[PDB]
């Protein structure tokens, strides 16, 4: 359970549908949602924001969440100089899923017998 | 024969409430805040005793006066305060003690225990009545036979019918 | 008597008539009313992607707009969001009937579309 | 709900839309009318399974938009209500079918008589299957439950809309084979009337059967009411 | 006191003319019997007519059979601002019975005297007859006979001279095997889908327009001037005990002469078939199973079958019911679980939907049976296929879910075997591309 | 008066209520919230939800207590085996159809069918089929 992230589907939507799930869940209230529905017609989030500095971590996220969109990622070396380079928004979320998305997608061809 | 919710912990807790000498015990006006070493300001604001009511969304009558001996259902709120927005992130912010200490915590049976808490901690206090339900139906509809009475268009007319 | 409204003389102030939020056809009728939140007021911002989105960066929207309609035989289609149920979605049958390659249904889940030729045409 | 009819709400056609067109005809009004009167006013709305059935045949066959629009204002209803009821009943049909309508049961009774050859038969002459037409909008075939011929089972029944409300004729065709439902399609084609009832016997009498769904076996057994009919009786009501 | 039932003489038949070979008009009605003393039998009196009917201990023919000498006296014998309804079910949706539609079509005017003697002996202000909508010439001859009573003064003001008033209506459905029921049939009247009510209320405290109002049979109705014509006494000669009287009979499937006889009631199966119809195709040997009262009762095997009789108590204590006394014959070439299968597709395309089990458990039950017909089903999904025909029994609005729920619950019973064959012999022809 | 006031009882609770009031009256009248769903305090009594079955002395059959009047000496039982039996089976009705939409509906948190799922339902699911797909509608 490493760096939170946010993931998208094959064709390139996001899988996250504000169904708040993992802010509802979050013990640590480093989770904050702004959403409504999108321009066609879908169910998307506006506001997306994690507190790093604040999130404990837990990976109680990953167990809410039923759509696989967010993810601790294999990435745990990613300490910053300012404290705010950490308040981690939407936009930077969606880059470190594009980013890991593969290895993400390795472990989870393997967590899914346990999980 | 007594049968009131009596299969629970909760006759554990209706005794030990009543415990002679435990029982008796009172406090004057605005004491217990003297003991409670808080910032002496907190008693200046207003208070709300009230019972939240039904919400329109669910049929639940739970959460409700309903079930009034069963469950602490008096809730004491404060007025909000002043609150604004982060300019880096744009959460909300704001500097209110007496945000959600309330909401969360306190929760009192009838109406007089929040009366005596108030007192006692010299909250000034607000009462407001709940509105009772009302569970008698309309004339109208009143029983499933109703669905299917005369009073629709009353009385079938026997005109139409062969040799009128 | 009783004689009928006209709601065609109504006045309407201009700018808030301007600003109502429309939709493209996607999942509902096309410039049906669209729920918007206070959030972007302040940077005065009419754009759902806009609000988080910075940039040119492709959007999530002009991606799934760059796939194409699916046909499928029947007349109720099953959809996962992947190849094995457990890595997507939660199950989501959708109707096929009354659906053209015009007028697919679109995902609710995933945005995928989906149609079939099945139901007399 | 039946064949050719998916849809429980509207759908915009040329030909079936807001804009369509129907009225009634002196004798349908007027046969309308006397089917009004066998119900109190105040209970008016009691003939709106008549008034739908008559104006079926009248449009030839189906209901469109427009004469449901037409019937609710006849009867001073809600549309709303004449649309559920449409939607509710299986001899309504809201969209537009062949000039000759063919109705199979499909109940097990007549399934163990060999209904699945006698559906075969016609899918194979006819050339269309169940929810289907055919390119003339001559023949139009669909499958219903059961019809209480069971004892002459396999049957099917057709209904012409080629001489509207007056020569409205709901047939059946009961003791059938494929042989027997092919040269009843044709004799329709050519212009005869095939025969009513079963295709081997007058009613319900006891005689043979169709044996395997193929082949009419004649049987001789005891059969009842051969003697002269019982002359009118009363006892004596007094004591 | 008899013990053997079976033989009833053409002398004792009630129809003469249910297969037609006589003139259907009025004369040869009233030459046959019909309309014969119909002024002074109403003459007679309310309480009079209520007691011949009980004493006979005729049941409903409908499909309960409860007493209808009890059922006729619910109506109120007073006045208090509403009329008094009749209503006759002609439907005969039920699958394999088709014994009302052959009244209807032969014997016309044996049904509308019945109407003409219940609506007296419970005060009916006037008659409705609600028939299936396929019936179009069953409906015209019904018609037609209607007509010819009224041109001789039967129905109307001063009823057959006799002072009293009496109306007949016709109504026919549009394809709706859920109006059979009574509040249903009443729902369809009123100008609404057939949707049932509840009891209570029942249909003489509030029924049609919030006026009383008893629905009947056809042949219930049609047999009640005969039985007061000839009499209690003798209706009551037939039958064991509760169960006296005739019965219409419609025996299909595969049956060497598939008939709708008139028979006496406690006859055993056997006998029934053997004699009058033919036998069994191939022989009573190649007998599997038969449903012995339409398509809502239990199916009772060989076994079963062999012995029992057809009686209201008799086929109870069998776990399974006379239902509309309709034989459904099959043979064991014949997939019993491919007709029960279809029986459940009927019931599921047939159910209103009105409450939620019925409806959302008709398609269940459909899958399942289809399911199971290819065998792609497990051993103990069988005992959850009763459990969940235990689930839906009894919990609905309306019967129609008791209906559906009870030919696989015999099905189940006295097939098991079948069943557990069919799912484990799936396996040889879907387990060998699984390895 | 003629008694306007009745009694019958509920789980043998004697509980005096107004004529022509139901057992859904008489029950809420008895502290008991009886899961409904289809019944409303300003409706007309609509009784196909088939979620407020009862257990009645000398009835074999559940009664709709959202319909049933009540009759002076009547028994009510609502905690019976049979009783939490009709349900589950209830709730297991409603749910086979239903699409799985709580994470994308809007009503996931007061939905009474969840909640009404979590206490008189089970936790298991037997249905494997294809859903009934409904298409939306424009109001
Ligand atoms: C699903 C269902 C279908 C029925 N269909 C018919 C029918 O087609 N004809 C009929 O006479 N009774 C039918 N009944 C029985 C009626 O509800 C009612 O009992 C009958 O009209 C009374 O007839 P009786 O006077 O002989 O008892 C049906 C009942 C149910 C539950
Ligand atoms: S990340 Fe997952 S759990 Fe959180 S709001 Fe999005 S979809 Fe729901
Ligand atoms: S891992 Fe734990 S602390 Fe971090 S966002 Fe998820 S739930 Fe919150
Ligand atoms: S059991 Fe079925 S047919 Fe009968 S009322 Fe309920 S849903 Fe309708
Ligand atoms: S089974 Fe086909 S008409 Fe009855
Ligand atoms: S409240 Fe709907 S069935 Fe009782």
């Amino acid at each position: 359970r490493g760096e939170h992230a946010l993931r998208r589907y094959p064709t390139g939507e996001e899988r996250c549908i504000a169904c708040k799930l993992c802010e509802a869940i979050c013990p640590a209230q480093a989770i904050t949602i702004e959403a409504e529905e999108r321009e066609d017609g879908s169910r998307r989030t506006t506001r997306y924001d994690i507190d790093m500095t604040k999130c404990i971590y837990c990976g109680f996220c990953q167990e809410a969440c039923p759509v696989d969109a967010i993810v601790e990622g294999p990435n745990f070396e990613f300490s910053t100089e300012t404290r705010e380079e950490l308040l981690y928004d939407k936009q930077k979320l969606l880059e470190n899923g594009d980013k890991w998305e593969t290895e993400i997608a390795t472990n989870l061809r393997t967590e899914s017998l346990y999980r | 024969e007594f049968a009131t919710a009596s299969a629970d912990y909760s006759i554990a807790m209706k005794k030990a409430a009543e415990i002679t000498g435990a029982a008796e015990s009172a406090m004057g006006p605005k004491e217990g805040g003297f003991t409670a070493g808080v910032p002496l300001d907190t008693f200046t604001r207003k208070a709300r005793i009230y019972a939240p009511a039904r919400t329109a969304s669910q049929s639940g009558l739970a959460r409700t006066v309903d079930f009034a001996t069963t469950t602490p259902a008096w809730k004491i709120e404060f007025e909000p305060t002043a609150k604004w927005q982060n300019p880096l992130m744009g959460w909300t912010s704001s500097a209110d003690p007496l945000e959600n200490v309330g909401r969360s915590a306190l929760v009192f049976y009838t109406k007089e225990e929040a009366m005596r808490f108030c007192e006692k901690l010299g909250w000034e206090y607000e009462v407001t009545e709940p509105n009772k339900r009302r569970t008698q139906r309309t004339k109208r509809y009143m029983q499933y036979g109703d669905n299917f009475g005369t009073k629709r268009a009353g009385v079938p007319d026997l005109s139409t019918l062969p040799s009128n | 008597v009783v004689p009928t409204f006209d709601w065609k003389k109504v006045p309407v102030p201009s700018t808030t008539a301007k600003d109502i939020p429309v939709t493209v056809k996607g999942a509902t009728p096309a410039g049906d009313l669209r729920a918007t939140s206070g959030l972007g007021l302040g940077d005065g911002i009419k754009n759902h992607t806009d609000k988080w989105l910075d940039g040119d960066k492709k959007s999530p929207m002009e991606y799934i707009n760059e796939v194409a309609p699916i046909k499928v035989k029947g007349l109720v289609v099953a959809s996962y969001g992947s190849d094995d149920p457990a890595l997507g979605c939660p199950v989501e049958y959708i109707n096929l009937k009354g659906t053209s390659l015009e007028n697919p249904a679109v995902c609710k889940y995933t945005g995928n579309r989906y149609y079939s030729d099945d139901w007399k045409g | 709900t039946n064949s050719t009819d998916i849809f429980n709400i509207h759908k915009d056609t040329p030909e079936n839309n807001a804009a369509t067109s129907f009225e009634f005809s002196e004798a349908t009004l007027k046969v309308v009318n006397d089917i009004i009167a066998r119900y109190p006013p105040n209970y008016k709305q009691s003939a709106i399974i008549p008034v739908l059935d008559v104006t079926q045949q009248e449009n030839g066959g189906w209901l469109s938009l427009a004469a449901m629009n037409r019937v609710a204002k006849l009867l001073d209803m809600a549309p709303i209500r004449v649309y559920e009821v449409a939607t509710f009943y299986t001899m309504f049909n809201r969209t537009k079918i062949g000039k000759y309508h063919v109705q199979i049961c499909g109940t097990t009774p007549c399934r163990l008589q060999g209904s699945q050859k006698i559906e075969e038969a016609i899918t194979k002459h006819l050339g269309i299957g169940i929810g289907q037409t055919t390119q003339d909008g001559l023949f139009t075939l669909g499958e219903m439950e059961c019809m209480g011929a069971c004892v002459n089972a396999p049957m099917v029944a057709i209904a012409d809309y080629t001489k509207g409300v007056s020569g409205f004729e709901y047939i059946y065709y009961e003791d059938l084979t494929p042989k027997d439902i092919v040269n009843i399609l044709d004799t329709i084609k050519k212009g005869g009337k095939p025969k009513p009832g079963s295709q081997y016997r007058l009613k319900a009498e006891p005689a043979g059967a169709v044996h395997g769904g193929e082949k009419w076996v004649p049987k001789d057994g005891e059969t009842t009411l051969t003697g002269a009919p019982r002359a009118p009786y009363c006892r004596d009501l007094n004591a | 006191a008899k013990t053997s039932f079976g033989g009833l003489k053409d002398e004792d038949r009630i129809f003469q003319n249910i297969y037609g070979r006589h003139d259907l008009s009025i004369k040869g009605a009233m030459s046959r019997g019909d309309w014969y003393m119909t002024k002074e039998i109403i003459g007679k009196g309310r309480d009079w007519i209520i007691d011949q009917m009980k004493k006979s201990g005729l049941r409903g023919r409908g499909g309960a059979g409860f007493p209808s000498g009890l059922k006729w006296s619910f109506m109120p014998k007073a006045s208090d601002g509403r009329p008094s309804y009749l209503v006759v079910n002609g439907d005969e949706s039920e699958p394999g019975t088709c014994k009302d539609r052959e009244i209807m079509r032969h014997e016309p005017h044996k049904l509308v005297e019945g109407c003409l003697m219940a609506g007296v002996a419970m005060g009916a202000r006037a008659g409705y007859i609600y028939i299936r909508g396929e019936f179009v010439q069953e409906r015209r001859a019904v018609e037609r006979a209607i007509s010819e009573a009224y041109a001789k003064g039967f129905l109307g003001k001063n009823a057959c001279g006799s002072g009293v008033d009496f109306d007949l209506m016709v109504h026919y459905g549009a394809g709706a095997y859920i109006c059979g029921e009574e509040t249903a049939l009443i729902e369809s009247l009123e100008g609404k889908q057939g949707k049932p009510r509840l009891k209570p209320p029942f249909p003489a405290g509030v029924g049609l327009y919030g006026c009383p109002t008893t629905v009947t049979n056809v042949e219930t109705v049609a047999v009640s001037p005969t039985i007061l014509r000839r009499g209690p006494e003798w209706f009551s000669s037939f039958g064991r005990k509760n169960n006296a009287g005739t019965k219409l009979f419609c025996i299909s499937g595969h049956v060497n002469r598939p008939v709708t006889v008139e028979e006496e009631m406690s006859i055993p199966l056997k006998e029934l078939i053997e004699r009058h119809a033919g036998g069994v195709r191939g022989g009573w040997d190649n007998l599997l199973a038969i449903i012995p009262g339409g398509s809502s009762v239990p199916l009772l095997p060989k076994k079963i079958c062999d012995g029992v009789l057809m009686d209201f108590d008799a086929l109870k204590e069998a776990q399974s019911g006379l239902g509309t006394a309709a034989v459904i014959v099959m043979d064991k070439s014949t997939d019993v679980i491919d007709a029960i299968a279809r029986l459940s597709y009927f019931y599921k395309h047939e159910s209103c939907g009105q409450c939620t089990p019925c409806r959302e458990g008709t398609g269940w039950l459909y899958d399942i049976m289809t399911r199971m017909k290819k065998g792609d089903a497990r051993l103990e999904e069988i005992d959850m296929l009763w459990e969940i025909t235990k689930q839906i029994e009894g919990h609905t609005i309306c019967a129609l879910g008791d209906a559906a729920a009870w030919p696989v619950q015999g099905l189940i019973r006295h097939f098991r075997g079948e069943m557990e064959e069919r799912i484990k012999s799936a396996g040889g022809k879907k387990k060998l591309a699984a390895t | 008066p003629p008694s306007d006031h009745l009694e019958v009882f509920v789980n043998e609770q004697p509980v005096k209520i107004p004529k022509g009031s139901s057992v859904l009256q008489a029950c809420d009248a008895a502290g008991i919230d009886i899961p409904r769903f289809c019944y409303h305090q300003r409706l007309s009594i609509a009784g196909n939800c088939r979620m407020c079955l009862v257990e009645v002395e000398k009835v074999p059959k559940p009664v709709a207590s959202c319909a049933m009047p009540a009759g002076p000496g009547m028994k009510i039982k609502t905690e019976t085996p049979m009783v939490k039996k009709a349900r589950e089976g209830v709730m297991e009705f409603l749910l086979i159809n239903h699409p799985l939409d709580c994470p994308i509906c809007d009503q996931g948190g007061e939905c009474d069918l969840q909640d009404q799922a979590m206490i008189f339902g089970s936790d298991r699911s037997r249905f494997v089929e294809a859903k009934r797909a409904v298409e939306d509608k424009n109001l």
